[PDB]
């Protein structure tokens, strides 16, 4: 498991450490004392020399010992490969962060229409991760297909999407009726409730925010991800005022790209 | 004649939606080429 690797190259860089500490308490002895200008201030910075090595083999020691305790348990061709695989992997991985962070394409000019199954196929996948929302696919009106993403004991979320691009969210609390008198979705609601009024307001930027121009998966994908962290509503606490509430209401914000909790008044 | 009546209701429904949706679709298109006129 990857935890024994970082423990051994941890170890590693341990041992490099205190044979360097050691080597290096025992060259500074060899210079012997400096000059300094002032004999107290030699005297001073000779011996605080001497104690920070020493300090230093000491911390060297027992992190090496720490470890210990820590620690668990033609095919060059292939390795070669193997190597060389992990390599580009990382290195792609890190030249397409690095360009992407900063395109230089200003617009799309130079000089939508989409089978249902293949929304059914994206949402599905969607729904076989993330093991505690469930999302239940449904097209009342025509091809525009509704989704609702119930969550934990928390949530129960109405999607709208419009040709697999999401387009609205209504987001109401687990008893909440969700359903209409004849048992089709309350399209147009609202939750009785603060909470899940700014919720849904939370997760109308949402989906504004969360735009890539033409690849829709990422999108869908990210606003599950970020509406996954709502399981812990009523239990985080604000990451600016410690506390719970803010005029009565819990911290609605999941901040997007860092799961944070922030009552919005605390932006 | 309750039968009948409801098949004829649910095809012109059928009817009406597809064409909402086709319609909708001209609609997007036609929407970005107005506004995104230069003019
Ligand atoms: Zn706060």
């Amino acid at each position: 498991v990857s935890v024994n690797l970082e423990a051994f190259s941890q170890a590693i860089s341990a041992i490099q450490a205190l044979r360097s500490s050691v080597s290096r308490v025992f060259d500074c002895l060899k210079d012997g004392m400096r000059n300094k200008e002032t004999l107290e201030g030699r005297e001073k910075a000779f011996i605080a020399h001497f104690q920070d090595n020493l300090h230093s083999v000491n911390r060297d020691l027992n992190e090496l010992e720490r470890l210990s305790n820590l620690v668990g348990k033609l095919y060059s061709q292939l390795l070669q490969a193997y190597k060389w695989s992990n390599k580009l992997q990382y290195h792609a991985g890190l030249a397409s962060g690095l360009l992407n962070q900063q395109s230089l394409k200003r617009s799309a000019n130079q000089m939508l229409v989409l089978p249902p199954q293949y929304v059914d196929d994206v949402i599905s996948r969607i729904d076989r991760m993330f093991p505690e929302m469930s999302i239940h696919l449904s097209r009342p009106n025509g091809t525009s297909a509704m989704l609702l993403v119930t969550l934990g004991k928390v949530l129960k979320v109405i999607v709208v999407m419009r040709s697999l691009f999401i387009d609205r969210t209504i987001v109401k609390g687990y008893n909440e009726n969700v359903y209409t008198e004849d048992g089709k979705l309350d399209i147009w609601s609202k939750s009785n409730y603060q909470v899940f009024q700014k919720v849904t307001d939370h997760a109308t930027t949402a989906l504004l925010h969360y735009q890539l121009p033409q690849m829709p998966d990422v999108v869908v994908r990210s606003f599950m991800t970020w509406l996954r962290s709502y399981i812990k509503l009523f239990q985080a606490p604000c990451q600016r005022c410690g506390k719970f509430l803010q005029d009565g209401l819990p911290p609605t914000w999941r901040d997007f790209r860092t799961l944070e909790a922030f009552h919005d008044t605390c932006r | 004649r309750n039968q009948q009546l409801r098949t004829l209701q649910e095809e012109c429904d059928r009817k009406l939606i597809t064409l909402r949706d086709e319609i909708s679709i001209d609609l997007y298109e036609l929407e970005e080429e107005y506004y995104s006129s230069s003019s």
